[PDB]
């Protein structure tokens, strides 16, 4: 997306990972009081060249989640649980309410977030967080040049790295900072499918098939990752499939893990 | 006074 930091500084990122937007979650930082929060931005690529557009944001404030969907109008998850609008949460220390539409959530501490269920998400914050919050929303220290800095206060040595320290816990394998040119997209809708049995899931490391001997000797990510792209662009393609197996058993075999009969148990025959 | 982080697009 196009940002514009607390302090103003404007910048572009074009990751695809789910991003620390805005948090008192900051190594080295006095809270005096303050409610902690986090709102993270899952993002989402598109086109060649590759940018990126905000389809999640997630507030985590007051032991409760609420997440916001794009193309969910009208609704948002407490917790995960689709929930209509409008909606108090947290012992009505938190609100959302639908307005010019958009999602408006406000806390009582002070915290505002909206997301129009779009791509366009605001985050304003009252004046008594000047300094204390981090992400890639700056610390809000009315200096829009010490911005671009890793959680640990050092200076980064660039805008994908810097956005890449601050990526929210959680696996996201097809995930990236920055695109280096040559760089296959997929939709969100055909991923699960993809990634499950019958697909790629063999490569993914708990989903327990006839790879899992190799998953401690040769890591799979690599060939997970490539296996969704290469079949999600081929539209399912049982072929690119196969191929992309096989490139893992041969991988397996190198490092010494026959894997007999493969084939088999995964109808690649 | 409130300060605001925005964004948009790509
Ligand atoms: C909110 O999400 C975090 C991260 O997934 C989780 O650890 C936490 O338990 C969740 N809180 C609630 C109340 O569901
Ligand atoms: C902060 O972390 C980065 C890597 O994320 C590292 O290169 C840098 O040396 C760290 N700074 C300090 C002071 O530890
Ligand atoms: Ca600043």
């Amino acid at each position: 997306p196009h940002y514009h930091s607390f302090d103003g500084r404007k910048f572009d990122f074009q990751g695809t990972c789910n991003y620390v937007l805005a948090t008192t979650g900051c190594p080295g930082v006095s809270t005096q009081g303050l409610t902690p929060f986090t709102v993270t931005t899952k993002n989402q690529n598109r086109g060649n060249p590759a940018v990126s557009y905000v389809r999640v944001v997630t507030v985590a404030a007051l032991g409760t989640n609420i997440s916001i969907h794009k193309d969910e109008i009208g609704k948002v998850r407490v917790n995960g649980v689709l929930t209509a609008l409008p909606v108090s949460v947290a012992d009505g220390r938190i609100s959302v309410a639908q307005g010019a539409s958009k999602a408006l959530l406000v806390a009582d501490f002070g915290l505002q977030v909206s997301y129009d269920w779009n791509w366009r998400v605001d985050v304003t914050l009252p004046s008594s967080y000047h300094g204390a919050v981090c992400g890639l929303c700056g610390n809000m220290d009315r200096n829009p040049n010490n911005d671009q800095v890793f959680p640990n206060g050092t200076l980064a040595p660039s805008i994908p790295i810097w956005g890449g320290s601050w990526r929210a816990p959680g696996w996201d394998p097809l995930c990236w900072d920055e695109c280096r040119g040559s760089c296959p997209t997929c939709p969100e809708d055909r991923l699960e499918q993809y990634e499950g049995p019958g697909f790629c899931g063999p490569l993914a490391s708990g989903t327990g098939g006839p790879f899992t001997t190799c998953h401690a000797h040769v890591p799979p990510e690599s060939f997970f990752k490539g296996c969704v792209l290469d079949v999600c662009m081929g539209g399912g393609d049982h072929d690119i499939l196969c191929k992309t197996l096989a490139s893992y058993v041969a991988a397996c075999q190198a490092a010494g893990v026959v894997i007999e009969d493969w084939r088999a148990q995964v109808g690649c025959e | 006074a409130p300060a605001t982080c925005w964004l948009w697009g790509d």
